[PDB]
């Protein structure tokens, strides 16, 4: 019945404040000690400081100028308040708990919440523009899903149907915005004698676009 | 503060094959150290404790020894769902600290990649700037490169790659590599090709096309 539950805004400005907060249930702050680590790319985990049991607190040297943890017993919840944020504070933040002597887990993150993305960028929201890639028994097309912010995009092929055969490749960056392929390989059947969609869903613009895949 | 040094950063391995991650600490830490297993796309997940004391759930598969600076993970007769990142930490003063992690991958059989490559469309040069696609799919193992040319001369510059992690059901890998220029330049030529090196050929596997086709 342990859980921990992270929450906040996702999308921060450089130079700016993040704040996050740490739901918990199943157990009391009281007598629970509780952590915040974050996972970037290329820097696996990072401990970041954490709220004891009774109140006190450990930061991370690093980043204890800037960072400051609190709860509210009360009401169940650890909070995480980071100043002068840069782009490689662009991670997924987790909340964890360790018991202390109180549990045979000593102080190991016993458990762990979903974590939150947080992109740090002075982009704005934008949707994506799709573009085709046609070939110019089994043949490969895909569509260019390019200039959008922020993640993510999802990408179905004919609404799942050919959900066999699809590659969809991580987003890269440029200039603040993110482009990302995906691609279908199906029949040259197919290919042929029906029309092959791409639908691209981008929730942070409410938008959502159809392209459909046409011989060049 | 303690320094955790975890090697190797990277490891693959086949399937029944034993694993071994080691973990240096740069202090003496006392058996103060677990290590959680984060599997891909999932939150970690503490998997030993104590140094030597599994999790509620953790198969028997999995091992921990060590004592002073010196830890190590064992995982015998890995299995498919061991696919993950291994982290060690400790806990012995404050600040704790993570070790950098170790990736661990399943091997199978060398697989040559499916290449394409795709033009620009008509619709994004109206843009004033064109994307060259190049999709290697379903190859093993990782590594590979590409290399762009044009009229038979290399492009260095404007590629950005990207590949996907291992397959759960396949253990392949795919890549994209990407080659944005202007609308200009892109013009200015007429043969677009991208080679692709890999361990199964011993000379690049090549797919071009004319802008003028
Ligand atoms: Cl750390």
């Amino acid at each position: 019945q342990v859980q921990l539950k992270e929450s906040g805004p996702g999308l921060v400005q450089p130079s700016q404040t993040l704040s996050l907060t740490c739901t918990v249930s199943g157990f009391s702050l009281t007598n629970n000690n509780v952590n915040w680590v974050r996972q970037a790319t290329g820097r696996g985990l990072e401990w970041m400081g954490g709220v004891w049991a009774g109140g006190a607190t450990d930061y991370n040297s690093a980043l204890k100028s800037r960072l400051t943890i609190t709860r509210d017993t009360s009401k169940s919840q650890v909070f995480l308040k980071m100043h002068s944020l840069q782009s490689e504070d662009t991670a997924t933040y987790y909340c964890a708990r360790d018991g202390g002597y109180s549990s045979s887990t000593l102080y190991a993150m016993d458990a762990w919440g979903q974590g939150t993305t947080v992109t740090v960028s002075s982009a704005s929201t934008t949707a994506p523009s799709v573009y085709p890639l046609a070939p110019g028994s089994m043949v490969t097309l895909g569509c260019l899903v390019k200039g959008y912010f922020p993640e993510p995009v999802t990408v179905t092929w004919n609404s799942g149907s050919l959900a066999s055969g699809v590659h969809t490749f991580p987003a890269v960056l440029q200039s603040g915005l993110y482009t990302l392929s995906s691609s279908v390989t199906v029949p040259a059947s197919p290919w042929a004698s029906e029309a092959v969609t791409c639908n691209v869903a981008h929730p942070a613009s409410s938008t959502k676009v159809d392209k459909k895949i046409v011989p060049r | 503060d303690i320094q955790m040094t975890q090697s190797p950063a990277s490891l693959s391995a086949s399937l029944g094959e034993t694993v071994t991650i080691e973990c240096r600490a740069s202090e003496d830490i006392y058996n103060a150290l677990a290590w959680y297993q984060q599997k891909p796309g999932k939150s970690p997940q503490l998997l030993i404790y104590n140094t030597d004391t599994l999790h509620t759930g953790v198969p028997s598969r999995f091992s921990g020894s060590g004592s002073g600076t010196q830890y190590s993970l064992k995982i015998n007769s890995l299995q498919s769902e061991d696919v993950a990142s291994y982290f060690c930490q400790h806990y012995f003063g404050y600040p704790r600290t993570f070790g950098g992690g170790t990736k661990l991958e399943l091997k199978r059989a060398d697989a040559a990649p499916t290449v394409s490559i795709f033009p620009p469309s008509s619709e994004q040069l109206a843009s004033g700037g064109a994307s060259v696609v190049c999709l290697l799919n379903n190859f093993y193992p990782k590594d590979i490169s590409v290399k762009w040319k044009i009229d038979g001369s290399e492009r260095q510059n404007g590629v950005l790659d990207s590949v996907t992690d291992q397959d759960s059901k396949d253990s392949t890998y795919s890549m994209s590599s990407t080659l944005t220029l202007t609308k200009a330049e892109y013009e200015s030529h007429n043969s677009y090709t991208c080679e692709v090196t890999h361990k199964t050929s011993t000379s690049p596997v090549v797919k071009s096309f004319n802008r003028g086709e």
